[PDB]
This record gives C-alpha cells, structure tokens and sequence, in this order.
C-alpha cells in the first residue's frame, strides 16, 4: 500500500479506542520518514536526531508486510 | 490583500510573516543537510519565529474533533497583527513554539507559557 | 498532456547548470589560490635542508634514526583527505592506492599504523580498519602549523619507540591544473 | 653596513631586506651583529627580535620557537611562527586568522552541501517516471 | 517584468532623443546581472569587479520596482 | 510463483534477486548524473551483483547458434538455484565480469573465469 497518498476521509471514527489511539505516532512517525526521505540517498552527512528518526522509521517501514490468507488479530 | 482594503500595517505583516516562512522552507536544505549546529544564530530565530508562527496559527475551532474544549476563538484581528508582529520581531523569540500552540491571543500564548 | 513538472523539471536542471558553473570558477579561483601557496613555503626547506646538507657533510660521524631506515616492524601512514566530497575519486583514487600498498607490505608480515587527516580517509579507514594512532578532522581550506603538530609529533613518539620505523606521507601529488596522481612514499627515512 | 636579512616562518616570510644591526637572544645569550659577522646557527628563544635598519630606525620581529643563521652578508631566520609584532600580546590577532580560517571552513561547508547535495537530490527526483511515459502512443 | 524575452521590433528609435540616449547603459547593467545571478550566494571568492558588477545590478534591480497608480514625469 | 508450490528456496531466491535488480535500476538516475564513486561502497557491491545477475542470465540457445556459432543450452534448474544464490552470496565478487556474459551453468562461468 502507498501510505504515503492513500487516505480516509472518514477517519478513526469506526476505529477501536485503542488502535486509535496508537495511530498518531506511527502516522508521524512515517510522515518524518517520508519527509526526510530525499536526503535518505546518504545518511553519512545529516545530523543524529536525524539517524534516530531514520532508524525509526525504517523499522516502522519494517512490521508492514504480512503473509496473504494470515486474519491478524 | 492589498495595502488598502486591509491597510498598511496588516499588509505589511502579512509580508513579513511569508518572508519569514518562505526564509524557513529556502533553510530546510541546510537543516537538513548539515543540521541545526552549523548554521549561526543568523536566520536561527527566523527558524524559531517560522516555527512559532505556525505554531500560533492554532485556533481552537468551536467545533473541531474535539481536543481543547471547543471553543470559538475569533480574536480580534487588531490583537492578531499585535502578536504576529511582535513575533516577527523577536519580543518573545524566547519563548516555546508550545507556547503558541492551540491558542489564541497573546494573553492566552503568554499564560500557556507560564504553564509550560 | 501534463507537460507542467517536464517544464518545471527542465527550469531546475537549468538553474542546476548555472549552480555548477558558479561552483566551479569558484573552485577555479581556490585551486589558483593554493597553487600559488605552494611554493611561498618552498625556501624555507630548501635552505634549511641546505644548511643540513651543510651539517652532515661537516658531520658524517653518525646518521640518527631520522636519516637511516632500521628494520621495519610497523610501518606508519600519514592520510590526508577531505571533509567535502563531489571532487571525483581523487580521495578514493588516493584511497585504493594506499590500501594496494599496504596490503603489499602486509605480505613482509608487519603492522601497519595510520594518521588520518580529513573526514573521507576518517570514515574510509575507520571502516578499513587497523590500529590508528591520531585522527585530525577540519584542517579548513587554510590550515594551522598547530593542527598538525600533535598528529605529527604522537608519529615521531611512535618512532622513538622503535614500534614504528619508517614514515609514509599519503597524498595527491599535483601533475598539473587537471591531472593529480595519489602518492605515498616514506620520509622519515630519509633519502639522500 | 647592510646585510640582506630575511625573516620567514614555515608558512611564509615575514622580513627581507637589508638591515645594519641585529640584536637577537640566541640559543646561548644575546649576541649583536654586524656584516661581515663570522657563520653561525642559533636557536630562536621565545620572544621578540629587535634588529637596526639603514634608516635609522629599529625593526622588532616576535619569535615563538625557530633558529636563526647569520653569514657575513647574509641572514636567514626559519622561525617556527614568525610574526611582526612588539609584544608577546598577538593572541588577539592569532585567533582572529583562526576564525577567518574556520568561518572560511564552514563557508566551504555550506555551499558545497547547500547547493550541490539539495540540487543533487532535486535534479534526480522524477526522471524514470518520465521515461516510461515516453513509450505511451496515446 | 522580464526583460530577457520582452521585446519591441522598433527599438528606442521610438523613445525619447535623451532616454533613447541614457537607456543603453541599464539595459547592459541588466544584461551583466543576470550573467551573474547565481553567485549572489558566495559573493565572496570573487574579483571585485565582478562583485561591483553584482552590487550594481542588484542596485537597478531595486531601482526597477514601481508601486501601483504611480505616474511618473 | 507460490512458496507451498515452487518450494522455498525457489522464491526467496527469486525474490531477492528482484530486490537487487529493483535497487540497481533505481539507483540508476543518480549514477548516470553523479560519479560511480562518490556512492556508498555498499551500494557500488550490489551494482555489480546485480549487472554480474545480469550477464549470468545471458544464455546461448540451441538455435541461436544460426546467427552466432556458439552451441546453445540447457541449464538444469539446479545449477541456476545453485550458481544465482551463490552470487547472492558474494562467492565471486573478486571475479570479473566478463566471466558471466553468454554463459549456461555456474561451472561454465568458473571455467570462463579460470580461463580468464
């Protein structure tokens, strides 16, 4: 999925207190990577909190993917 | 948005709130390139007052999802320009973005600051 | 049709050209400045080798371990480099050099020992590994006599010890306005 | 009379010319000359070397480490930092080429970064989506 | 206004004898600036005439702009 | 191209090596406007994978030979599991190119390279 344009226009509220809740910080947390993401070609010259936000977001990146036929609960 | 249907001075601001974030979008390369060490303290508290002016554009809505109460702000905009144009000066370019975060005049940023 | 960001695109590779060019008369203009800085400094180690000369003719009675080479266990290298890349592999060029070489000794089964002077032999040789023994980081494109002092001196310490005993400089060597060559090749012990 | 005295720090010289009278602080004491002086090597102590000139008047040079070399018509001074000065008070001075030096240093910083690296992002940002484009008939 | 590709096919034979006379030297002034347009971010490793050249292009240039309703003699 | 039908080394192979070509067409762009060296040497490592996957696909066919000469093949799907993950593996970065031009099996490119 292309996070990165694909929206809902209706918004968290059909969606569970909790996940709701725990939404925010990941969806800035892709926002940072997606936005610092043109300079991501050499992180050999940005500053730390910049590797940190890098590292984060990466991983984030990672826990995406999901086997097909798999109900996550 | 002319010099006379609004006059001068709220002209005027409004320039030079769009300098000071057209300014901050031209120094997002170096801030992100080399950081926020390396560049000196020139155009710094144009960061900081970019920053703290989007920050200030906060209007708790009356109605907005829900976050702040819901209140209806309308601050007169003779209390606006007065609180734009002191930050574009620099008057409390000591003073938190936070601080003008989800508020309104400059009763309410000063009193937000005196809670954070 | 969506011709806009094609025109939008073909506007910034314009302003980019014009960037480049900026870029690189400056360059011109530096590049001339160190060249004439070159040979500002050249007499003053010309007479001074020259009144060594004048010495060791007058004394021959012994060479110090600054002049003759003892038998080499490890062997030391001066790296210079830069902090700002986009100057081609002149770095790199420079780094593989050294690399080929010093694996070459490695084969005579001695260590090796470094001294970087700037960022890209920095990461480049921190990452190659080895035993370091003094890192330097901004020289600016003026340097300090001071800034290397120490670097230099922890090297001359390290030949006092007898762990190291013969003293490689790592740089370019100018062949003209266009053409640079890497070189390393030992000083310390000195050549006639 | 005249010898040609030239005083150079490893950088670059910082005295030439002829001068009459030198009045140095050698490696051993203070020593006054004159051309036509025996060949001699000294060693620079710390401090400021003061030598008489053909008009009369009186140079004065700061040495901070160096050696000194004198021959009866010619003298060479290969000072470690050799600078015009009368007193040992050139910090002012000294940190001020170091920060010209370094502000110079992060000049070179930015603009290499500022405009190559954006650019270098900028100029490569959409250029296979254009090209698959090419090959649509329609 | 953008002078590079504005254009009259007459010429300053349609001008006034003394602007006819005066104008030529803008004209090159701004001709010269924006030759030099991209260097205004160093200014620094420049000769000084070419930095004189800048200054007084960025001086025309500033001459150039004109409020609204404002005839001129 | 399903893992309980084509067996799972098959498709994690298989998947990987399109990672590897995707990265490599990407970086594309910038090496032809920047210089092959001014990259991360990580980067350069898997640009010459990659193009090394290449010339490994590069097969002569049983009739192919009409407007070439060279006699064509028939690789078992063994050899090319075999000789693609050793790639992958790095076993041969220190061998050229060349070796895998126009090739079958991994032990054509090893006697191409010896002979080399």
């Amino acid at each position: 999925v292309n996070a990165g344009i694909s929206v809902s226009r209706v918004g968290g509220s059909a969606q569970t207190k909790i996940i709701k809740k725990l939404s925010g910080g990941i969806r800035t947390a892709l926002a940072q990577y997606r936005e610092l993401a043109a300079f991501a070609q050499f992180a050999s010259d940005l500053d730390e909190a910049t590797r940190k936000q890098l590292e984060h977001g990466q991983r984030v990146t990672e826990l995406m993917k999901q086997k097909q036929y798999a109900p996550y609960s | 948005l002319d010099p006379l249907v609004v006059g001068q001075e709220h002209y005027e601001i409004a320039r030079a709130v769009q300098n000071v974030l057209q300014r901050y979008k031209e120094l997002k390369d170096i801030i992100a390139i080399l950081g926020m060490d390396e560049l000196a303290e020139e155009d710094k508290l144009v960061v900081y007052r970019a920053r703290k002016i989007q920050r200030f554009f906060s209007q708790p809505f009356h109605v907005a999802e829900v976050f702040t109460g819901a209140p209806g702000k309308l601050v007169p905009l003779k209390e606006t320009i007065r609180g734009f144009k002191g930050l574009l000066a620099g008057e409390y370019d000591h003073i938190p973005e936070q601080a003008f975060y989800m508020v309104g005049g400059i009763d309410e940023v000063i009193a937000k600051a005196e809670k954070l | 049709a969506n011709l806009k960001e094609i025109r939008a695109k073909v506007a910034s590779i314009k302003s980019t050209q014009k960037i480049t060019r900026a870029m690189q008369m400056v360059a011109a203009s530096k590049m001339r400045r160190a060249q004439e800085r070159m040979a500002q400094g050249r007499p003053y180690a010309d007479n001074m080798r020259r009144v060594i000369a004048h010495l060791v003719q007058a004394n021959p009675e012994y060479k110090h371990r600054y002049m003759v080479d003892r038998p080499v266990k490890r062997v030391g290298y001066i790296i210079v480099s830069s902090d700002r890349g986009l100057a081609g592999g002149l770095n790199i060029n420079l780094f593989k050099k050294v690399v080929q070489h010093v694996k070459a000794q490695q084969e005579q089964s001695i260590e090796v020992q470094f001294a970087l002077i700037g960022q890209k032999a920095v990461s480049f040789f921190k990452n190659y590994g080895g035993k370091v023994l003094g890192a330097t980081t901004q020289i600016g494109d003026a340097p300090s006599l001071e800034q290397l002092t120490g670097s230099v001196q922890v090297m001359l310490d390290a030949f006092d010890k007898g762990e190291l005993d013969r003293i490689y400089l790592v740089s370019n060597g100018f062949v003209n306005a266009m053409t640079q060559k890497p070189k390393v090749e030992q000083l310390v012990p000195l050549a006639p | 009379a005249t010898m040609q005295c030239d005083v150079v720090s490893v950088k670059e010289s910082i005295y030439s010319g002829a001068v009459t009278m030198l009045i140095a602080k050698g490696a051993g004491g203070e020593l006054g000359i004159l051309p036509g002086h025996a060949p001699l090597v000294t060693l620079l102590q710390p401090g400021p070397i003061r030598v008489l000139l053909e008009n009369g008047t009186e140079e004065i040079v700061y040495v901070s480490g160096g050696v000194l070399e004198v021959q009866p018509h010619v003298v060479t001074v290969l000072a470690d930092t050799a600078i015009r000065a009368d007193n040992l008070d050139e910090a002012a001075i000294l940190e001020a080429r170091k920060n010209a030096e370094q502000l110079l240093a992060n000049q070179k910083s930015d603009l290499d970064s500022a405009a190559a690296l954006a650019a270098l992002a900028e100029t490569a940002a959409q250029l296979e989506t254009i090209r698959k484009i090419k090959n649509r008939a329609q």
